[PDB]
């Protein structure tokens, strides 16, 4: 695609660069194109795709966000808030759908270890629950239901296949935990999971190398500060 | 808003 | 152009929207399509107008530095860094020329007021600044010239027409006493104008209301940081 | 770098 004439090897060196850079759009486009060359993603390189998405769609969901809050005021007791907070929603709408669209296309049905396909499945309801955060009409149940199976089954094979340790297994379960709170009213279920998944975890850091797991330490301390806003 | 990654 | 169907009012309005989202490329984008309306802009537009492209650009120079850094440790004792460091250059070069376009077609001849003079012969002086930041060719010496010549015309007439406290003089002196330092490799000429500038500004606070000048306040602690910074 | 404003 616009991708197309660049070699793999390059795609991915510049996604890197893009990072240092703090270029994301630049980095998701990089990623794209890398995913569209047909081959399997390895670990590093699932991460570059992840957190270009992310950094992406965090800018519009803020936006987003402030947009909203403005026009929630504006209907309280002109066109141009509602016409921007629309255009802003479109543009996200835009990015959840390539992201979902290169994970149901290449990503999903060829991964068959855990981690990968744990780690694509997280995905998936994560941008299912960015598009139910702004979805506002008769389709808003079926996206809410789409992140919730992509997150139910992220679980089901990360409690049979990952230590509870894993990042992957513990950042599942944080972001679950924040789709029952937020976006299925299910704040009993989001603390039941949000406490469990610490507690489980804890419970085996006795296995680990010391300086390995930073990243699992660093999704523990957010599970307790999700727990801590909310009990 | 809570925390996610 | 692209934003010709749309309000000058409703343009203003939604590039107010776009600073509390913190989206400036729209902010910016917004700002041109109000200026190519024909209509002078006031105070606050400038503002407007200035900030945006401001933000633009600041996140293109900062990804130019961290590219042309790598680029310089990977030519000492791939193309790609190199490629990737020329799309973010024409990217930022682009921008520029958009904006010193907008200046010379629209904005610098109708301006009569001492004030909007100023503001829009700085902003000539720092985007002709932003190319010479990136200029390698035989062109370099020429647009170095050109922001020399537009922060020396804005200074002519700031002194003439604007007291020493006038935030629009400080932040040209400010920018004019960097571009001596950065890029005419003049340090004795830009302390210079940083000690005379701040200076000059101290003995004139005499006059001023308490809570009317807090962005010149916040222009002189600039000055004392360059000069402690250089000195 | 040296602040601008
Ligand atoms: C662009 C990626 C870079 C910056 C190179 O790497 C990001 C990070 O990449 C890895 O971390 C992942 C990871 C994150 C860690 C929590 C970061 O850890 C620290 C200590 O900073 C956050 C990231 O967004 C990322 C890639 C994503 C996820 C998330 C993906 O869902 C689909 C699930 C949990 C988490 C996993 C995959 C983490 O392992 C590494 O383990 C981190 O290094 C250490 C020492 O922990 C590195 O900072
Ligand atoms: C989008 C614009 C908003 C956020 C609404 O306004 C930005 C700011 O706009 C004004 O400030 C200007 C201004 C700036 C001030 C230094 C900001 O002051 C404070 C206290 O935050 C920085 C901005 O980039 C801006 C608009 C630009 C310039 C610069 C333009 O060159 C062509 C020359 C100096 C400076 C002048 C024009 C300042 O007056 C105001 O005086 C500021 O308010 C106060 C109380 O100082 C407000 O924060
Ligand atoms: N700075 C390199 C980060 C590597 N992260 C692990 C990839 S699976
Ligand atoms: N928050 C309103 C800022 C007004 N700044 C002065 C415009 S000349």
């Amino acid at each position: 695609g616009a991708m197309g004439s660049m070699e793999r090897a390059s795609l991915i060196q510049k996604a890197k660069l893009a990072e240092q850079a703090e270029r994301y759009e630049d980095m998701a486009a990089f990623m794209k194109g890398a995913v569209e060359k047909g081959e399997e993603l390895s670990c590093e390189e699932r991460n570059l795709l992840s957190v270009a998405y992310k950094n992406v769609v965090g800018g519009q969901r803020a936006a987003w966000r402030v947009l909203s809050s403005i026009e929630q005021k504006s209907n309280e007791e002109g066109p141009e808030v509602r016409e921007y907070r629309e255009k802003v929603e479109t543009e996200l709408q835009g990015v959840c759908d390539t992201v979902l669209g290169l994970l149901d296309s290449h990503l999903i049905k060829e991964a068959g270890d855990a981690e990968s396909r744990v780690f694509y499945l997280k995905m998936k309801g994560d941008y299912y629950r960015y598009l139910a955060e702004v979805a506002t009409g008769d389709d808003k149940k079926r996206i809410i239901d789409s992140a919730r199976s992509a997150y139910q089954e992220a679980m089901d094979i990360s409690k049979k296949e990952m230590p509870p340790t894993n990042p992957i297994r513990l950042g599942l379960a944080l972001n679950f935990s924040v789709f029952h709170y937020e976006i299925a009213n299910s704040p009993e279920e989001a603390i039941s999971l949000a406490k469990t998944t610490f507690d489980e975890a804890m419970a085996d850091l006795h296995t680990l190398s010391e300086d390995s797991y930073k990243d699992s330490t660093l999704i523990m301390q957010l599970l307790r500060d999700n727990l801590t806003l909310w009990t | 808003f809570p925390a996610t990654v």
